[PDB]
Formats: C-alpha cells, sequence, structure tokens
RNA sequence: GAACUUGAGUGCAGAAGAGGAGAGUGGAAUUCCACGUGUAGCGGUGAAAUGCGUAGAGAUGUGGAGGAACACCAGUGGCGAAGGCGACUCUCUGGUCUGUAACUGACGCUGAGGAGCGAAAGCGUGGGGAGCGAACAGGAUUAGAUACCCUGGUAGUCCACGCCGUAAACGAUGAGUGCUAAGUGUUAGGGGGUUUCCGCCCCUUAGUGCUGCAGCUAACGCAUUAAGCACUCCGCCUGGGGAGU
C-alpha cells in the first residue's frame, strides 16, 4: 500500500479533519491491504508466511467491524456500502 | 490482560510486604482506595495517600512494621474472584484466623470489615481476608 | 580494538570501494572474523554484503593463489 | 527509485565500438522511463580472476532512477549480450 | 446512557533482520566426457580382500557437461507462531522493535468444536539424478554375522502439483496480564553527558545468555526470559502392564 493511496483512503473516509483512528479509517486501511494482499497471493499462492500476516488482517478487520456496528448500527451500515462488504 | 484489580492490588501489598518494603504505589479506584482505608483504620498499614493525576491516580500506601522489623500483614487472600463470585448472608459473614483477623465485605450499606458488617445484619460479596 | 568504521565515521560501507575492503580479506581471501578486526556488529554485516558483492564483480578474489 | 548498475565490457574492444555499448544500454534505461543521475567510468581494470578466460574489463558505473520494470528489461538485454560479461543492479 | 486514557489499535518519524514467494546470476568442490604430459600400480583396512588399472589407470594441465549444497563471514548472533530460514542481485510481501503524543476511546484476553500451517521418512503423476545412499550383490570379520568394517549400489535425497499430518514437533515448561534485590555479557533503537568526532561514562525500551537474593521445589534446580506472588481462559493427568491395542 503505497502513501499517496493510504492519504487518499484515510481522507475520504476521516469522520473529521484530524481523525485517523477512527473505525472507520481503520477498516478502510486494512480493507484495501486485504485486497491488496489477496492479489499477491493469487500469483504466490505458496507463500504462506505472508498469508498468515492477512489472516490477522482479517481477524483485526472484523472486530473493528464488530466494534462499529455494536457501538452505533447506523455509522455501521453506511461505511459497508462505501467499502462494498457483505458483513 | 487485568482481570481482577483487587486481587492485583493485594498482591502489591503481598509481595512488597515480603520484602519489608516501606511504602507502594497502587493505581487507584474507588473501591480499591476504600479498601486501603479500612487497612489503615484496623491498623494493617501505616497511612494511605491518594495522589490524582490526568489517569486514574495512584495510591501510596505505607506497610508497618512493628519491632524487631516483623512485618505486622501476615497474608492476604483473594476469596471473591472474576471466575467465582462469593457472597455471603448475614450470619456466615466468615471470622478470620478465630477473630484475630480482618474479612472485607462488600456490602449496600459499603465497604465493611466481617465485625462492622456483623453488627448491621448485612452480607454481600466477600472481598478478601486479611490476617 | 576499535571499529575502524565507528571511529572515521563511515555511514555507508561500499563494495565498490576495494582498496578499503581489502583491509578486511585475510591472504587466501577469507573474510576476517569480527573478533580478529575489532569491527562493530552493524559493520560486519553490511562489510560482509560489500565483499560478496566485490566477489561477484571480481572486484576481490574467492581465493587466492 | 535509485539503482546503481554496474557492468563490465569485454576488454577486446575498440573506443569506437565501446561508446557505442555505452550508448545502447543508457539508451535502453532511458527508454523504459529511467533518468540517468551519474555515469562514472573506472576504465580498463584488472579483474580478481578470469572471465570466459579474460583477465581484464571495462568498469562501467551507471547510477539511474527508475521503477522495477525499467531495470529489469537491462537485466535481460545485459545478460544476452556477449559483450558484457558481467552486471549487477543494485538499489541505493 | 454520558465521559476518561493507561489496555488495545491508527497516524506520523526512524531501525535491524538466513521471515516468506517468484525470477535470475556467481565461485569452490565431487563425478563424468575429450585431449596433452606421463607409468605401474591405485583404492581400501585393525589386517586384508572384493573392486579399478598396460585396453594406459591413479597423479598432472586445459576445456566442456550436469546435479546438489552455499566455505570464510558465523557470533548461548538475527528473523519467524511453530516446523524452519545461511552464496549474490532484483520483483512481490508479512511481522516485530524504538520515539512521538496527532487521532479512535475498552474496540481487549483466552478460545472447545472448526480452518490453516506443520522437520524427516513415505505415497501419486511427470521431470531430474553429480554426491550420498534403505533394499540388494560381493569381500572381510565371526562359533554364527541376515550387523558393525570394505568395494559397488536401487528407491530416495532434488523439482512442479497433489496427498500424508507424524517427531526427544523439547525449554520434556500453554496463552494473557501485573507485582517482586542485584551483578554481568550481547543484539536493534532512543535520550543525555565533556566534544567536529572517535569514543568513554550515564539513562532508557524491547530481545537474547550467565551468575545470584527473597520466594518456590522431594531433590536436582528456577530465580524480572520464574519452576516466585497473584488473576482470566484453554489443554491434560489419576499405579505399572494389557495398550496407543
Amino acid at each position: 500500500i503505497t502513501q499517496e493511496r493510504k492519504n487518499q483512503l484515510i481522507n475520504e473516509f476521516k469522520t473529521h479533519e484530524s481523525d485517523t483512528g477512527s473505525p472507520e479509517v481503520q477498516i478502510a486501511i486494512l480493507t484495501d491491504s486485504i485486497n491488496n494482499l489477496n492479489e499477491h497471493l493469487r500469483t504466490h499462492k505458496k507463500d504462506h508466511h505472508s498469508r498468515r500476516g492477512l489472516l490477522k488482517m482479517v481477524g483485526k478487520r472484523r472486530n473493528l467491524l464488530t466494534y462499529l456496528r455494536n457501538k452505533d448500527v447506523t455509522r455501521y451500515r453506511e461505511l459497508i456500502n462505501k467499502l462494498g462488504l457483505r458483513r | 490482560v487485568m482481570t481482577d484489580p483487587i486481587a492485583d492490588m493485594l498482591t502489591r501489598i503481598r509481595n512488597a510486604n515480603m520484602v519489608r518494603h516501606e511504602k507502594l504505589e497502587i493505581p487507584a479506584s474507588k473501591l480499591k482506595r476504600e479498601i486501603a482505608e479500612i487497612l489503615k483504620r484496623e491498623g494493617f498499614i501505616r497511612d494511605v495517600e491518594f495522589v490524582e493525576d490526568s489517569k486514574q491516580g495512584i495510591i501510596r500506601v505505607f506497610l508497618k512494621y512493628g519491632q524487631n522489623n516483623e512485618r505486622v500483614i501476615t497474608g492476604l487472600k483473594r476469596i471473591s474472584k472474576p471466575g467465582l463470585r462469593v457472597y455471603a448472608k448475614s450470619n456466615e459473614v466468615p471470622r478470620v484466623l478465630n477473630g484475630l483477623g480482618i474479612a472485607i465485605i462488600s456490602t449496600s450499606q459499603g465497604v465493611l470489615t466481617d465485625k462492622e458488617a456483623r453488627a448491621k445484619q448485612a452480607g454481600g460479596e466477600v472481598l478478601a481476608y486479611v490476617w | 580494538k576499535v571499529c575502524y568504521f565507528t571511529s572515521n565515521g563511515i555511514t555507508h560501507i561500499d563494495y565498490k570501494d576495494v582498496d578499503l575492503l581489502k583491509k578486511f580479506v585475510s591472504e587466501r581471501g577469507k573474510i576476517l572474523p569480527r573478533r580478529v578486526t575489532g569491527t562493530n556488529a552493524k559493520y560486519q554485516r553490511k562489510l560482509t554484503a560489500a565483499i560478496k558483492r566485490a566477489r561477484q564483480m571480481a572486484l576481490l578474489p574467492y581465493v587466492s593463489g | 527509485r535509485k539503482y546503481e548498475v554496474m557492468y563490465i565490457i569485454r576488454p577486446n574492444i575498440d573506443e569506437e565500438s565501446k561508446k557505442a555499448v555505452i550508448e545502447r544500454f543508457n539508451n535502453v534505461l532511458t527508454s523504459n522511463g529511467a533518468e540517468i543521475t551519474g555515469t562514472k567510468d573506472w576504465g580498463k581494470r584488472r579483474l580478481a580472476y578470469e572471465i570466459n578466460d579474460f583477465r581484464d574489463g571495462f568498469y562501467q558505473i551507471v547510477n539511474v532512477q527508475s521503477d522495477a520494470a525499467a531495470v529489469q528489461e537491462f537485466d535481460r538485454l545485459a545478460k544476452i549480450s556477449d559483450d558484457i560479461i558481467r552486471h549487477i543492479v543494485v538499489k541505493e
């Protein structure tokens, strides 16, 4: 994940000017990493070590989504639409 | 992660006591502070200071040793634990070391010793033994 | 002994600098150990990479004879 | 990103051929969206050991800034050519 | 329900690393092939023999073919969850550590069942095959020798895909958290103290070793990397065989 792409994501999803810690922001960064990493694994199918990194990312994302849904259901629903998640 | 702050505070005292430290600093909470106050009133610790800060505060406890550097607190046990709560009836409130020690019960009247709670015919959660 | 690179303020060891590199290889071409040359741990690793690059590019020998 | 390409031209060529080689391969790098920051030429040095029965060669040192694609293309062509006897791409 | 920032995470700034996958490249050495020089043994053992050699061996020089592994560096050194990872270069890619206090504000821990990974041997299909080498053959040894030793040598070791899912898979030590003398090496950082520096000294994190209080242990020993003091969750034990049947 390049730095300019990351700046796009954080600005697009941040809840306010200085916000970088919000669930929304974190889930956006993770979602790109997860998608980006999936593409790498499609070619390097046997890279089991890297894949373990993906599994932690997937767990982190689920926990942030679970937190958001329980905190404020509205915010949660908006985010999964913008990101196109099935959750 | 931290699961029983009360137990952790008791252990800080037990460990510090074991090596005859003069003072120890415990991160504060309302319930831990009440327990500390009982220990002073009952003469198990010398003094207790409450230091404020941005965070949750610190309890500085000064331990108490007799002549010959003898430890006043012989032992501390956590009774009620996060994994298995212990509630006592008014008449079943335990005496500790045959009345030579105290038990700290959380009641709707407050956080009392065994003796105090017994006089009020009140029960509740048995937090710890101290002897 | 003291590390040559920390003394002289050498931040970047380079495989091209053959004259410098040659101070760390034996008569036979063996890379001298850190215990014998007094180099810092960090710089021994960087130096080892340089010698291996140099040997690949025919600046240093693999086996002198 | 900054790379340092060093390569060795076989020593049995005239200066005309040499310049031809340098121009050809520098054009390859630039052709693939690189920019050549530096270009040293150590000139004919004595090789530490024989390569393809050659004890000498002309050492070139081209610094460039490029993406993967550009440096990878040099590697492919530098291997195929019989004039360049060794090369190394190195990130700076 | 509303707040808070220490836990946890994000941002920002740095650091090291045989972490992984893919694609290339390099030097040594063994074997084989060709040729020059050259002649009678070479090889092997406790001692021998089998074996190879006048059909020119072994030794020696030049070149070439091919496969496997990466001397020195190299270090109770590093990285990884574990198995494990050590030539160099490039592509893709995971994690950890340090500082910062810009942001979220308990979002955390454990985790039956489940899923994925998991040395070596082994299996299926197809490649590859130098060295090594179960099986096997021969020579010895021996009372015998279905072995140790010697000369050969198949599968295998290697590669792609799939399967197998077991190890003394070990620290014979589950994961998380906090607390409880010191001394001393060593790895990657940060801050400072006299400075161009070097460096010495001081402090601080996070790992990795040794010694050693308190405490623990049947003893041996462990001891801030606990086998100490505590709390949460999981797994497992209940005499030896029968039987991991």
